[PDB]
C-alpha cells in the first residue's frame, strides 16, 4: 500500500526473479499512468497540447489542482460519439473552459505549435489507419509527438492487432521517412528482460 | 444517492407504468416477558392501543414480494417487484401459466386491470444462489465442523487435560491474583497453554448436530426448487376500462384473490381481548406445526393514517435462518439487542408513500407527472435510509 | 467562426396557480445540479406578507427578484422561475430584462379549471408561443448627438477621481485639495489634448469656496486650462444635476465636446445617456 | 464641508435563535416607513428545505443576498437584515461588503439560555462574546487612493486599443465573426484619441480579441479611416478562451516590458477589471461593457 513499504519489498522480488532466470524491474505505478506520468513529464506545460483518443484521463491531470500551471488551451478529439457527448457535458460549465473538442479534422484551425498525445489509439481500435493519423499528425505544426502502443512481446506474461518493436520502429520509419524529424524510443512500465508492456516514441521536430 | 443515476431510475418507474411501491414490514413488538422475539401478542396489542376494531390473519410465505398487474389481456401483465423494478427475467410463459389460477377468479367486463400484491412463490425462484452461497454455505460449514468435532480424538484429550493437577493449579491462582508476578509459571510456555484450553470453547455435540439439523430442515423446506406460482394476498385496486378506479383498502380481498388458504378475521376491540387472545394463538401454532414461516397481522382495511400496514411473527424454527443454529440457545441476549422500532418508523412511511402513489389515477403515470416523480424519489430516499437498518427483521 | 460560446439557462415557468409549477420545480432543483429557484412569492413572506401588497413593496421586491436573478446567471448559475404571472405579457419583460445574459427556456404547465380547483377561470390567451430564444445583446451603435462642428474644439474634465486623487482626503472639505494627488495618465490627456487644437475644459463638484486650494493643485502640477467651472458655493444638492445644469449653461453650443474625462457613475451615466456624449471614464466609481 | 448629505440605513440584527430578532422586524417594517427586510433563510426556501444546505447552495444564497440588499440601498431603500450569521468573520465581512452603500446600524438580540430554548430545536448555544462593540458605522469609500505599477520609464510612450466596440463599432455586426468587419464604424471620439496620441511621441498599439484568421478584414478597416497604428495585436486562431486570458497572454508576452503604456482604451467590463485589477494599468473605458 505505499510507495516507502513498496522500496523495501522490491529488491527481493527482483532478486528471486534473477533466480528463475529473469532480470525483472518492477514497479508500484501502474503501466496507465506509470505511462500518463512519462507523457506529463516529457511535454512539459509549455506548449498546448493536442489529445488523440480520449476518455477524459489526460485532460484533469495536465489541470492538476492548478499545481501545474496550464497556460495554454487543451485541445482533444475523439470518434467515439460517447466521447463527444461527455465532451459536450463538460461544455455545461463543470469547468472545461479550454477545452477545445472535435470531431472532423478540418475543425482544428489552430495555426499555432503543439504536443500531440497518441495516448494508445493507434491500435486499440483503429489498424493502418494508424499509418494515416500518424502521417496527418506529423504535418501539423507540433513540437513534440508521443506514441504509445502495446509490446506483444510482453503477451508472454500475462495470463485489436499488436506489434512487436521493429514492427512499431518500421511502422514509425515509414511515415517520417525523410523529414527532418528527431525520433527517440523507449519502454514504459515493468520491465522484464528487455521488455516493457508499452512501447514509446518521442518525435521533435529539429 | 447520485443524482445523474436516480434520474435514470425514476424514468423507468415512469415508463414502465408503475403504480405504487412498497411497505418494509417491522416484526412484531418484543416480549420480553413471553421470551418471543417477535410476539403475536404484543404486535396484537398494539394496534388495539391505537385503534384497530378488527384485524385479520393472513400465513406469512416464503417467496418475493411481487405487485401482479393482471390486465384482461392476461398476455401483457407484469410483475415489479418489492422495490420499484419489474421483474423480467422469469418464463414469461411458466408465470402466465402460474397467473390464471387469479385471473379466473374475476370478471373483467368493463374492468381492464387489477393490480394485486403476491408472494412469487418459492423463495428460489429469484433467491437461490443467494441460497448456495450464503445458507448453504453457512449449513455446510457447520455441519462438517460438528462431524470433525465428534470424529476427532480432540474433546476427549482437552477434558483429560482439564483434570490433571498441574491445570486447575493454573486456573485458581489465576482467578485471584491479576496478570501478576509474573506468574511464575514456566514463560509463558505454560501461561499461554493451559490460558488456552479452558478459554476453549466447548459444545454440547449432540445439541449442536440438533441444532444445526434444524436449520438444515428448514432450509430443506422453503429453499428447494422450484415451479413458480403466486399467493396472492391483497388487491391493492381495481381499474375500470370507463376511466374510473376503485382503491379498495382492504386486506380481506384476500380470500377472493386467490387463498383459500385458511385466514382469520377477529374483532378484538378494547381488552375484551385477553379472553379473546388464546383462540388466536392456538391457531397460529397449528400453522407453525405446519411447516410454514409465520404469520402476519394487518389492520383490516389496508390503510390508516399514521399507522404500520403490518407485523410479521416469524417463528424461532425460521428464526434460526436468520440468526445462528444457535437462536434457540442464546434466546435472552438478542431480545436484548433487538428494538422493533426504526424499521416501525420507515414502515408507516413507506406504506403511507404507497398510498399517495396509488392515489394517482393509471391513466397518469408517466414523465411528464412530477407529483409521481416526488413521491418516488422520497420513497427511494426511505429505501436509502430503512437499508441501513438491523438488516436482520 | 465555429466556436460557439454556452450561456446559462433561465427557464420560466408559465402556469395559473394549482398547476404545477412549483412541484416541478422541486423535483427539479433535487434531480438536476447547477440550479437555483427565484420565486417571487418567498420574497414577499421575506417582508411578511400572505399575497399581493403596496405596490411600494411589488416594486422593491421586483428589483431584488432581478438582482437575484441576474447575480446568478452572471456567477454562471442555470436559474428557474416560478411565474406568478404568465399575464398577456408580463412574459415580455421578463423576456427583454434578461435575454441579455442566458438561454431562456418555458414550461407551460396548462390544466382545466374543473381539475385546476383539486383545491374559476384563467385565460390562456395569446399569439406568444414558446420558442426557446438565445441569448440576445444589442447597443449596437452610438446615437451621438448631431453636434455643431464648428465651436472650438474642446475636452472637458472631472477632477475629484479623475484629475485630482484624493489621497485620503475627505471629499466634502475640499480645503486641503492642493496636497492632493495627481493621476499621471489623465493629466497626460490634457497635456496631448492643449497640444492640438483643444480647449482644455475643467468642470467640478467642489463647491466655489474651495477654488484657491484647486488652482493651486492645477498650478503645482502645472495643468494648463482655459475655463474652471465649479459648484456654487453652498449648493449642496446632486453632484450630477449640477454638472447638467454648468455644461447646458456654460458650454453647450458654445464649444464643440470632442470628449469627456470622469469617474462617478452618477454623473457619467448623465454624460452618455441624457447628454448623448462620448465619455471615457477612468476609473471605478460606484457611488 | 457644513453640509447635510444622506445615505439609505442598513439594520444589521445580531443574535441567536429565538432571541426575537424576526419578531422585531415584523414590527419594525410595519411601522417605519421605507424598510424591506432580507431573510437568508427565506431566501433558501425558494430552494426547498430547511435552514442548512449545500455549500454550493449557501453560496448562491450569498449571491443573491447581496445583490439585492446593494440592489435596494442603491434605490435608497432602507434594509434590515437578519443575520443568523453573528460570528466576527461574518459581521466585519458583512461591514466590508456594504459600508460604502449605507450608513450601518446594529441591534443586538441578548437572552439567557435558560429562557432562550423555551421558543417552542437543537440546545446550542452560540459565539456571543460580546466582541467589536456595536457601534453605528457611517459610510466610508476607501478607494480614491489610485497606485499604478512601477513600469520602467526608460521604455517608449506607448498607448493600447481596443478594436471591437471601442475603436470600432459593430453596427450589427456578429460579435465572434469578424469577417464583415470592413463595413465597422468608427467612434470618432476614440479614433481622435489615437490621433493625438501619434502625435506626441506615443506608439499606438491595437489590441483585438478577434481571431486572428480575421486580420484582413481588419487591416482594411483601419487604413479605411486612416488609422496610424504601430502593431496590431490579435488573438490566436482557433483560441476561444475567455477576452482577459488571451489579451493578458498577449498583454506580457508581447507589449510587456518593452513599451511603457501610458493608458488603454476598452469596452467590456470584464477586460477592464482584468487591466485595472491584476495588471495595475490606467485604463479608461469608452462606452458601456457588460457583455
Ligand atoms: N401475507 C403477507 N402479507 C404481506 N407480505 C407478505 C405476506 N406473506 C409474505 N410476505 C412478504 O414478507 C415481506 C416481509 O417479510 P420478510 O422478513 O420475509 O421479508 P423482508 O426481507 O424483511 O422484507 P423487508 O426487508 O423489505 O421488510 C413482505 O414484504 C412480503 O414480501
Ligand atoms: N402531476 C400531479 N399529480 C398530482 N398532484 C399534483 C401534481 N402536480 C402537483 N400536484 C399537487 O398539487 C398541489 C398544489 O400544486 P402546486 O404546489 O404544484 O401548485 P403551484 O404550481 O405551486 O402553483 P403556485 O406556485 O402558483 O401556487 C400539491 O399538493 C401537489 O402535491
Ligand atoms: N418578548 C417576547 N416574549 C415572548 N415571546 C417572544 C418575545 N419575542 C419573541 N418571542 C417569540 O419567540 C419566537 C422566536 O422569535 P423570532 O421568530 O423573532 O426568532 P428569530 O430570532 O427570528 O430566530 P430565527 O433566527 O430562526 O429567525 C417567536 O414565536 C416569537 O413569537
Ligand atoms: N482515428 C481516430 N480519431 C480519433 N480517435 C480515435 C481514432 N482511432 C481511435 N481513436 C480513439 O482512441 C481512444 C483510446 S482510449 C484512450 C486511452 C487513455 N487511457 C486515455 O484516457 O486518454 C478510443 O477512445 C478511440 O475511440
Ligand atoms: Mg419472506
Ligand atoms: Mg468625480
Ligand atoms: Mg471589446
Amino acid at each position: 500500500k505505499s510507495e516507502r513499504q513498496f522500496a523495501e519489498i522490491k529488491p527481493m522480488f527482483e532478486a528471486y526473479f534473477k533466480e528463475e532466470g529473469l532480470d525483472i524491474d518492477f514497479q508500484f505505478t501502474d503501466t496507465h499512468g506509470s505511462r500518463m506520468d512519462f507523457i506529463v513529464k516529457e511535454l512539459g506545460m509549455e506548449y498546448p497540447i493536442l489529445d488523440i483518443g480520449c476518455g477524459e484521463l489526460k485532460y484533469y491531470r495536465r489541470f492538476m489542482r492548478r499545481n501545474y500551471n496550464y497556460s495554454h488551451p487543451y485541445f482533444a478529439t475523439d470518434t467515439d460519439k460517447s466521447v463527444g457527448d461527455y465532451a459536450a457535458l463538460l461544455k455545461e460549465r463543470m469547468e472545461a473552459d479550454n477545452l477545445y473538442f472535435f470531431s472532423d479534422w478540418t475543425d482544428y484551425e489552430y495555426k499555432n505549435p503543439v504536443n500531440i498525445i497518441l495516448t494508445e489509439v493507434i491500435e486499440h481500435n483503429t489498424p493502418e489507419a494508424a499509418e494515416a493519423l500518424v502521417k496527418h499528425c506529423l504535418s501539423l505544426n507540433f513540437h513534440k509527438m508521443i506514441i504509445t502502443t502495446p509490446n506483444s512481446l510482453f503477451n508472454k506474461y500475462y495470463f485489436h492487432f499488436e506489434w512487436t518493436p521493429q514492427e512499431f520502429q518500421d511502422f514509425i520509419r515509414h511515415c517520417v521517412g525523410d523529414t527532418s524529424l528527431e525520433v527517440t524510443y523507449c519502454g514504459i512500465g515493468d520491465r522484464i528482460n528487455g521488455e516493457t508492456p508499452t512501447q514509446a516514441v518521442v518525435i521533435t521536430r529539429k | 444517492e447520485d443524482k445523474t443515476l436516480i434520474k435514470k431510475r425514476i424514468d423507468w418507474f415512469c415508463k414502465n407504468k408503475i403504480n405504487a411501491f412498497s411497505p418494509t414490514i417491522s416484526p412484531a413488538p418484543k416480549s420480553v416477558e413471553r421470551n418471543e422475539i417477535e410476539s403475536l401478542y404484543e404486535g396484537i396489542l398494539w394496534f388495539v392501543l391505537n385503534g384497530v376494531k378488527e384485524i385479520v390473519i393472513e400465513k406469512k410465505y416464503m417467496g418475493s414480494y411481487c405487485d401482479i398487474y393482471l390486465h384482461r389481456r392476461l398476455e401483457d401483465t407484469y410483475l415489479v417487484s418489492r422495490n420499484g423494478y419489474k421483474i423480467n427475467h422469469l418464463d414469461q410463459e411458466q408465470c402466465l401459466r402460474a397467473l390464471q389460477g387469479l385471473h379466473d377468479r374475476f370478471s373483467w367486463d368493463g374492468v381492464e386491470l387489477r393490480i394485486i400484491q403476491s408472494e412469487l412463490m418459492p423463495w428460489s425462484i429469484l433467491g437461490k444462489g443467494l441460497i448456495n452461497n450464503e445458507f448453504s454455505a453457512y449449513y455446510i460449514s457447520h455441519e462438517i465442523h460438528a462431524e470433525y468435532l465428534v470424529q476427532s480424538s480432540l474433546y476427549e484429550k482437552l477434558q483429560k487435560i482439564q483434570q490433571e493437577p498441574a491445570y486447575l493449579s493454573f486456573v485458581a491462582d489465576a482467578k485471584v491474583l491479576s496478570a501478576k508476578e509474573l506468574k511464575d509459571k514456566y514463560p509463558m510456555h505454560i501461561i499461554r497453554q493451559y490460558q488456552s484450553i479452558r478459554d476453549f470453547k466447548f459444545l454440547d455435540l449432540p445439541h449442536y448436530q440438533q441444532n444445526i439439523q434444524l436449520f438444515k430442515r428448514q432450509l430443506d423446506i422453503f429453499g428447494k426448487e422450484a415451479a413458480p406460482f403466486f399467493k396472492p394476498f391483497n388487491i391493492l385496486k381495481e381499474v375500470y376500462t370507463d376511466g374510473r378506479e376503485h382503491f379498495v383498502n382492504d386486506n380481506l380481498s384476500f380470500q377472493q384473490i386467490n387463498d383459500d388458504d385458511f385466514l382469520h378475521y377477529q374483532f378484538t376491540d378494547r381488552e375484551d381481548f385477553e379472553a379473546k387472545y388464546p383462540q388466536i394463538r392456538a391457531w397460529v401454532d397449528q400453522v407453525n406445526q405446519s411447516d410454514e414461516e409465520g404469520v402476519v397481522i394487518k389492520p383490516r382495511t389496508a390503510f390508516l393514517p399514521g399507522m404500520p400496514p403490518a407485523f410479521k411473527v416469524r417463528n424461532n424454527d425460521y428464526l434460526t435462518l436468520v440468526y445462528g443454529v444457535d437462536f434457540e440457545d442464546r434466546l435472552q441476549e438478542q431480545i436484548a439487542k433487538r428494538n422493533i422500532k426504526g424499521k416501525l418508523r420507515c414502515s408507516i412511511n413507506d406504506w403511507a408513500i404507497n398510498a399517495k402513489l396509488l392515489a394517482i389515477p393509471y391513466s397518469e403515470l408517466g414523465e411528464e407527472n412530477y407529483e409521481l416523480k416526488n413521491l418516488v424519489l422520497d420513497r427511494i430516499l426511505g429505501e436509502e435510509i430503512e437499508n441501513q437498518l438491523d438488516s436482520r427483521l | 467562426k465555429n466556436n460557439t460560446h454556452h450561456f446559462p439557462k433561465l427557464l420560466i415557468l408559465v402556469g395559473a396557480p394549482g398547476s404545477g409549477k412549483s412541484t416541478f420545480a422541486r423535483y427539479f432543483i433535487r434531480t438536476e445540479d447547477n440550479w437555483v429557484r427565484v420565486n417571487r412569492d418567498d420574497f414577499r413572506l421575506m417582508q411578511f406578507g400572505d399575497s399581493l401588497m403596496s405596490p411600494f413593496y411589488e416594486e422593491r421586491i421586483t428589483k431584488m427578484v432581478e438582482a437575484s436573478v441576474i447575480a446568478l446567471l452572471k456567477n454562471r448559475t442555470n436559474v428557474i422561475i416560478d411565474a406568478t404571472n404568465s399575464s398577456l405579457r408580463s412574459l415580455q419583460d421578463m423576456v427583454h430584462t434578461y435575454t441579455e445574459y442566458a438561454d431562456i427556456s418555458f414550461k407551460v404547465f396548462d390544466l382545466p379549471v374543473e381539475e385546476l380547483v383539486k383545491r374559476q377561470l384563467q385565460y390562456t390567451k395569446e399569439k406568444f408561443d414558446f420558442k426557446p430564444i438565445p441569448r440576445a445583446l444589442k447597443e449596437t451603435s452610438l446615437t451621438y448627438a448631431d453636434q455643431d462642428t464648428s465651436l472650438p474644439k474642446a475636452v472637458i474634465c472631472d477632477l475629484d477621481g479623475t484629475l485630482s486623487l484624493l489621497n485620503g482626503r475627505d471629499p466634502y472639505n475640499a480645503s486641503t485639495a492642493d496636497q492632493d494627488l495627481l493621476n499621471t495618465p489623465v493629466a497626460m490627456v490634457l497635456k496631448m489634448a492643449k497640444q492640438q487644437g483643444y480647449k482644455v475644459i475643467l468642470l467640478s463638484g467642489r463647491e466655489n469656496a474651495y477654488r484657491e486650494p484647486t488652482e493651486r493643485f492645477l498650478a503645482k502640477y502645472q495643468i494648463d486650462y482655459d475655463l474652471l467651472l465649479m459648484r456654487d458655493t453652498n449648493d449642496y444638492r446632486k453632484d450630477n444635476i449640477i454638472k447638467k445644469e454648468l455644461f447646458l449653461e456654460e458650454i453647450q453650443g458654445k464649444y464643440f465636446v470632442e470628449f469627456l474625462l470622469d469617474d462617478r457613475n452618477q454623473v457619467v451615466d448623465m454624460w452618455r445617456r441624457e447628454l448623448a456624449l462620448p465619455c471615457f471614464q477612468v476609473n471605478y466609481g460606484d457611488f
